[PDB]
């Protein structure tokens, strides 16, 4: 029963460099291997079958290697627009077993994010709640902190995070945060603030607004 | 051209069934087989189901064969896969991919190579839970002349996965970014959409988030505006 086992699991490297993911068949499979590439939202693509030979439309940057029980799949100029997950698989037979996966990303020049607040709406208060967003917008690298602070009262855990996979466009990630509390607990309060420290900030910076003003 | 869509998907308790579709337009649909594959959301992707060009049904994964029947008509372009008996080990995206070997001459008898899989079709969400499914409530994320000013929608508690967001019914796509949703304490999913515009244009534009989920036959147009 053959196994596929891809390294490394994550990857991450500056445009243009040279990037190297390595698929191993537990046993001899010649050269029966595909290499799939999955965008971002997307569904998997073809890349590479035969092992070497790469689909119609694929560029030159991408070439495969290998053979037996050890694959390569090589980046020689690596493109934001590669950014993705890559699996390979050996075809030919059942159950067209795949490797766990490859994450690649774009190492970047770091950028500071726009950082945005937005005030629960009207018709949510109505039914008894209060989210209160924050929106991390176009920054680099991903790590990022989000403090939410209540009348200067530091919040933790009672909100909630999702950061985007990297745009391809700018290799910039965005986050939004979300703070859920009771309208009766929103009412109470005046100050809702998100403050962000992240590498592109100097210093971290607050967005704040008052309840009802 | 050649694509492949995918229909079906939803909530279905575990123990019960569902049927997915899959049609195709673009290529020669009666010499090429098609597999059935998923991905579950912290799992690689997984072989499914396989079916001849004609009629042989050469493969189901191990855990499935019994509980599924993949199944195809070369008069209508159309695969389809019923599930049976189904657990949340089942609970994945699935997707119906034409297999990259076409047919050739006969000769011998069809021959049934397998060079696994070329062209994907979307996908469609297949979620197998007790839990009951909810429509989602669609809340404005409003701003606050010059500067760059930043619009929402949110998009709460609602089950399961998938939702949809547009702006401008498709027309506005550039600085749209919809977040991953995210799994509340209630068990519910929650979204945000955000679009970057400039701020002059907040008093000319119309902006207008168009959510769609499927599950519950949701669809909300809310205009967002300071």
């Amino acid at each position: 029963d053959i196994q596929m086992t891809q390294s490394p699991s994550s990857l991450s490297a500056s445009v243009g460099d040279r990037v190297t993911i390595t698929c191993q068949a537990s046993q001899d499979i010649d050269n029966y291997l595909n290499w799939y590439q999955q965008k971002p939202g997307k569904a998997p693509k073809l890349l590479i079958y035969d092992a070497s030979n790469l689909e119609t439309g694929v560029p030159s940057r991408f070439s495969g290697s290998g053979s037996g029980t050890s694959f390569t799949l090589t980046i020689s100029s690596l493109q934001p627009e590669d950014i993705g997950t890559y699996y390979c698989q050996k075809y030919g037979s059942v159950p067209f077993p795949f490797g766990q996966g490859t994450k690649l990303e774009i190492k970047r020049t770091v950028a500071a994010p726009s950082v945005f607040i937005f005030p629960p709406s009207d018709e949510q208060l109505k039914s008894g709640t209060a989210s209160v967003v924050c929106l991390l917008n176009n920054f680099y690298p991903r790590e990022a902190k989000v403090q939410w602070k209540v009348d200067n009262a530091l919040q933790s855990g009672n909100s909630q995070e999702s950061v985007t996979e990297q745009d391809s466009k700018d290799s910039t990630y965005s986050l939004s945060s979300t703070l859920t509390l009771s309208k009766a607990d929103y009412e109470k309060h005046k100050v809702y603030a998100c403050e962000v420290t992240h590498q592109g900030l100097s210093s971290p910076v607050t967005k704040s607004f008052n309840r009802g003003e | 051209e050649v694509q492949l869509v995918e229909s079906g998907g939803g909530v279905v308790q575990p123990g019960r069934s569902l049927r997915l579709s899959c049609g195709v337009s673009g290529f020669t649909f009666s010499n090429y087989a098609i597999h059935w594959v998923r991905q579950a959301p912290g799992k690689r992707l997984e072989w499914v189901a396989l079916i001849s060009y004609d009629g042989k049904k050469q493969y189901y994964l191990d855990s499935v064969k019994g509980r599924f029947t993949i199944s195809r008509d070369n008069s209508k372009d159309m695969v389809y896969l019923q599930m049976n008996s189904l657990k949340a080990e089942d609970t994945a995206i699935y997707y119906c991919a034409r297999d990259r070997a076409r047919s050739t001459g006969y000769f011998g008898g069809i021959y049934y190579y397998y060079y696994g899989m070329d062209v994907w079709g979307q996908g469609t969400t297949v979620t197998v839970s007790g839990a009951s499914t909810k429509g989602p409530s669609v809340f404005p994320l409003a701003p606050s002349s010059g500067g760059t000013a930043a619009l929402g929608c949110l998009v709460k508690d609602y089950f399961p996965e998938p939702v949809t967001v547009s702006w401008n019914s498709g027309a506005l796509t550039s600085g749209v970014h919809t977040f991953p949703a995210v799994l509340q304490s209630s068990g519910l999913y929650s979204l945000s959409s955000v679009v970057t515009v400039p701020s002059s244009s907040l008093g000319t534009q119309t902006y207008i988030c168009n959510v769609n989920h499927k599950p519950s036959n949701t669809k909300v147009d809310k205009r967002v505006e300071p």
